[PDB]
């Protein structure tokens, strides 16, 4: 059977960074010449492996992580990066082995009135391990006082919304990410 | 958890807070002015107002970190932004009060009109009306009556209203530890913290004032020519040797004497460089004049205008069918939005000025990535300085030439050039006597030295000695001319205009080293230079998280501005007019007037 691409690319919604999700790929067979021969991807760079080999390749299974984050946040999703995403959102190893793909999606994730829906989160106990996952709403506290579930001086909310919008610079509009990890089923 | 931690955490906070609030804010009042309706105008203040009250709750929010428990220099500089109290110091109702009369100056200076005695159907307000007398008309009443008639109807005025706007400013600044209101302003220039960096507020005056002392040998011999000229125009009117009477300068208030052009030019029989004519036959429309502007950055190394400068700046007036400001403007949104509000015609002005703003398009996009306090100019004078020295390389003959608008056998005299240095004196160095003393008379009366029985008899004797004018009709206690200016009665300081100015100078003699030029400094084109890109952007970067003395330092050398670059630019028409001025009189005597 053929690897159900089109149901993580082509998706109508999309998780944000913080709650990112994971769909694994089982016995099927792929069909890379639709990803890799397409100009409709922004950023297209795969770390570990060739993206061109790939095709006479096999491998037990195959994850695909999927999420939103700004154009500038993009560069975070790679091996070896510290920004704010990449330690407290979606951390990926540094022997990672796989592919990142991200596209503008201004025109379906950004509204004149402002798509608060998209968040991240900003504020965190320390970085995220490898392809660890935080969906915690708990009060950050920043300060010594306690802050007793009320949020307030030095008693932070850990999540902030993106606040994508059509008039953005590139470097601010939405961007939809997949991450294509690879595990040592599917063959080309 | 240390305060320094706990003051970055709650930075990070605000910063991505207040870059969203500040978006709404900016554009709300972009659609005001590139589209003026009722429901703008209410969604402008209305997201002004949220971001006005954002602000001062993160202001005492930000106060409980104390600064001396900061070792970072930089965090240390956004709190002390954010701790600002402001206009908050004052009571629920003086604060009221300074609100209302800083609007009534406001509406009265923009609505206020003058009617003709000679013809009482005949009213004029300042734009277009006076404005249009004082900078075209050769006549002596016409514009004696001008001149008075807008000091002596509006200014007027203006006097009882900026009696408490003064006493009402100083309760501000003395509350929030300064000497006056006059200190408040120079704190911009304040830098402490840094070795071998440091400036205090009182130092600008001392500055100031030092650099003034050699700006004197210059704009003595550009009085003394004018003034030979002027009588001419107006015999039996100007003494040889007394000052300059104010109605004649070329505008309301003698600021720049652009408009002395045609009667002070030194060789009218040289042809003018007005590339007007050239773009309209050549096929030239706004996209081609921002699309030429956008390459002359790239050639310096500069990066492009980004896709949402091409898509949402209003490069054209969209006429009767929407209603826009047409003040040339570069808006700076936040969030990589970037655009310019201009309605560009095709003329060789509208080139040269697509040049200035687009040069703060290019510093604001690059201190983008420095925090949200810390995206803004070194000082005050920073940013207008980075926009002037792309007009002065852009107006050059060779730039012209290169592009193709103008004739590559346009012969470039001797005479064409002091055509063009007297044409820039007159706007340039004819500002800075006008400018200083403007702000030393606000100093002064801000510091409590000028009483309110001789604000205007103090006024024009600094007039006569400093900026050697003399008004041509006397005015008591009852005016209040210099309110009779937009940047006095709308609360807005103007020694940014010195302080830029001698920048500017700086700026171009230390590009143009970098650009390896040659010949007279006037004569600079940083076109295709690499070199001289990479050594402005290094500065431009910076923002406001480095001190002006650092980010001056790392262009031009120095810790301080220094007038000497702006001495060389005007070098050859200096040497010309004192050959001018040997048969004249050089100097003005404090004492004669139009009407002893
Ligand atoms: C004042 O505080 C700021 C921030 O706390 C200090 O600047 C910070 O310096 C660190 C150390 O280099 C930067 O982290 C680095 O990030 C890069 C990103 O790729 C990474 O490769 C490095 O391994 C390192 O993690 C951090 O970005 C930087 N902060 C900013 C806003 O740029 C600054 O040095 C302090 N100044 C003083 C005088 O204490
Ligand atoms: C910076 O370097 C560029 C190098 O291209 C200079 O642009 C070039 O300017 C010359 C005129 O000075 C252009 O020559 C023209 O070529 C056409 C042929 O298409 C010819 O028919 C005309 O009579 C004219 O000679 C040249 O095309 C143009 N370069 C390009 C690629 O178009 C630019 O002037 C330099 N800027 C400076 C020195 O400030
Ligand atoms: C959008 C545009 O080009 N022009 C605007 C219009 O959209 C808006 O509805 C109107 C307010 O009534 O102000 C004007
Ligand atoms: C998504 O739809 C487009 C429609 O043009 C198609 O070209 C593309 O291959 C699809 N993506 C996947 C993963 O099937
Ligand atoms: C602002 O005013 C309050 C009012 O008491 C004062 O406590 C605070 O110190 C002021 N802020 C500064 C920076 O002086
Ligand atoms: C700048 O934009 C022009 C199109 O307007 C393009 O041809 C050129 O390659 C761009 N250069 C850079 C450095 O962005
Ligand atoms: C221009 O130069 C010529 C000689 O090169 C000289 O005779 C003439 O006086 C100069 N004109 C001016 C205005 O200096
Ligand atoms: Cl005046
Ligand atoms: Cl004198
Ligand atoms: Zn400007």
């Amino acid at each position: 059977n053929l690897c159900p691409f089109g149901e993580v690319f082509n998706a109508t919604k999309f998780p944000s960074v913080y709650a990112w999700e994971r769909k694994k790929i089982s016995n099927c067979v792929a069909d890379y010449s639709v990803l890799y021969n397409s100009t409709f991807f922004s950023t297209f760079k795969c770390y570990g492996v060739s993206a061109t080999k790939l095709n006479d390749l096999c491998f037990s299974n195959v994850y695909a992580d999927s999420f939103v984050v700004k154009g500038d946040d993009v560069r975070q999703i790679a091996p070896g990066q510290t920004g704010v995403i990449a330690d407290y959102n979606y951390k990926l190893p540094d022997d990672f082995m796989g592919c990142v793909l991200a596209w503008n999606t201004r025109n379906i994730d950004a509204t004149s009135t402002g798509n608060y829906n998209y968040k991240y989160r900003l504020f965190r106990k320390s970085n995220l391990k490898p392809f660890e996952r935080d969906i915690s709403t708990e009060i950050y506290q920043a300060g010594s006082t306690p802050c007793n579930g009320v949020a307030g001086f030095n008693c932070y909310f850990p999540l902030r919304s993106y606040s994508f919008r059509p008039t953005y610079g590139v470097g601010h509009q939405p961007y939809r990410v997949v991450v294509l990890s690879f595990e040592l089923t599917v063959c080309g | 958890s240390t305060i320094e931690e706990q003051a970055k955490t709650f930075l990070d906070k605000f910063n991505h807070e207040a870059e969203d609030l500040f978006y709404q804010s900016s554009l709300a009042s972009w659609n005001y002015n590139t589209n003026i309706t009722e429901e703008n105008v209410q969604n402008m203040n209305n997201a002004g107002d949220k971001w006005s009250a954002f602000l001062k709750e993160q202001s005492t929010l930000a106060q409980m970190y104390p600064l001396q428990e900061i070792q970072n220099l930089t965090v240390k500089l956004q709190l002390q932004a954010l701790q600002q109290n402001g206009s908050s110091v004052l009571s629920e109702d003086k604060s009221k009060r300074l609100n209302t009369i800083l609007n009534t100056m406001s509406t009265i200076y923009s609505t206020g009109k003058v009617c003709n005695p000679d013809n009482p159907q005949e009213c004029l307000l300042l734009e277009p009306g006076l404005n249009e007398i004082m900078a075209n008309s050769l006549d002596y009443n016409e514009r004696l009556w001008a001149w008075e008639s807008w000091r002596s109807e509006v200014g007027k005025q203006l006097r009882p209203l900026y009696e408490e706007y003064v006493v009402l400013k100083n309760e501000m600044a003395r509350a929030n530890h300064y000497e006056d209101y006059g200190d408040y302003w120079r704190g911009d220039y304040e830098v402490n913290g840094v070795d071998g960096y440091d400036y205090s507020r009182g130092q600008l005056i001392e500055d100031v004032e030092h650099t003034f002392e050699e700006i004197k040998p210059l704009y003595e011999h550009l009085h003394a020519y004018v003034r030979a000229k002027l009588m001419n125009a107006y015999p039996s009117y100007i003494s040889p040797i007394g000052c300059l009477p104010a109605h004649l300068l070329g505008d309301m208030w003698g600021r720049f004497w652009t408009n002395l052009y045609s009667l002070t030019v030194p060789f009218g029989q040289k042809p003018n460089i007005d590339v007007t004519d050239a773009m309209v036959d050549q096929a030239w429309d706004a996209q081609r004049i921002f699309k030429e502007a956008e390459k002359f950055f790239v050639s310096v190394g500069l990066p492009n205008m980004t896709q949402g400068f091409w898509e949402n700046s209003m490069l054209t007036d969209p006429g009767n069918v929407q209603k826009a400001v047409c003040h040339p403007t570069a808006w700076d949104l936040g969030k990589g939005d970037f655009r310019i509000l201009m309605c560009t015609k095709v003329t060789m002005d509208d080139f040269l000025t697509a040049h200035h703003e687009m040069g703060h398009i290019q510093y604001d996009m690059a201190y983008a990535a420095q925090p949200f306090l810390l995206r803004n100019g070194a000082n005050e004078g920073f940013h207008e300085a980075v926009g002037e020295i792309m007009s002065l390389s852009a107006a050059t003959p060779k730039h012209l030439k290169s592009i193709g608008l103008l004739s590559p056998d346009f012969q470039e005299d001797n005479e064409t050039e002091i055509n063009f240095l007297l044409k820039q004196a007159l706007t340039i160095v004819g500002t800075l006597p006008f400018t200083y003393m403007l702000e030393k008379w606000r100093w002064m009366v801000f510091k409590g030295e000028i009483p309110k029985d001789q604000w205007m008899k103090k006024w024009w004797e600094m007039k006569r000695e400093i900026v050697g004018v003399v008004e041509p009709v006397p005015h008591d206690e009852t005016y209040c001319d210099p309110a009779s200016l937009f940047h006095v009665s709308n609360d807005y300081s103007f020694i940014r205009y010195y302080t830029r100015t001698l920048y500017q100078f700086q700026f171009q003699e230390a590009l143009c080293q970098a650009a390896k030029h040659e010949g007279p400094l006037h004569k600079c084109d940083i076109s295709n230079s690499t070199e001289a890109g990479q050594k402005l952007f290094n500065m431009l970067r910076l923002g406001k998280s480095e001190p002006w003395t650092l980010a001056l330092e790392n262009v031009v050398g120095a810790k301080n501005m220094n007038v000497r670059p702006l001495l060389n630019y005007f070098e050859p028409l200096f040497t010309w007019l004192k050959d001018q001025n040997k048969n004249s009189f050089v100097g003005w005597s404090t004492d004669w007037s139009p009407y002893a």
